[PDB]
């Protein structure tokens, strides 16, 4: 019903496996997400409209 | 990295996605992410460094 391009695998490529940024998870202290970016990870389901 | 996770939640990203725009889908998307902390935490360390807290100039 979805494929392995889909927000489920997107999932799977992010850095679990690494450390990058100079803080941990406490980072939201000045920051918040917006849904512009929560549309984007599913928007590559292979179906209809 | 420390337990496990559950589809569910996925799924439950969608249902609270679909809504129209208030206060209340931020504190769902919130209460989804919090419940599953490896993927949350995977996501914000790679998006801080690409953050973007402004726009250009528009009319």
């Amino acid at each position: 019903p979805l494929s392995q391009e889909t927000f489920s695998d997107l999932w799977k490529l992010l850095p679990e496996n690494n450390v990058l940024s100079p803080l941990p998870s406490q980072a939201m202290d000045d920051l918040m997400l917006s849904p512009d970016d929560i549309e984007q990870w599913f928007t590559e389901d292979p179906g209809p409209d | 990295p420390n337990r496990s996770i559950s589809p569910s939640a996925l799924q439950d990203l969608l249902r609270t996605l679909k809504s129209p725009s208030s206060p209340q889908q931020q504190q769902q998307v919130l209460n989804i992410l919090k419940s599953n902390p490896q993927l949350m935490a995977a996501f914000i360390k790679q998006r801080t460094a690409k953050y973007v807290a402004n726009q250009p100039g528009m009319q």
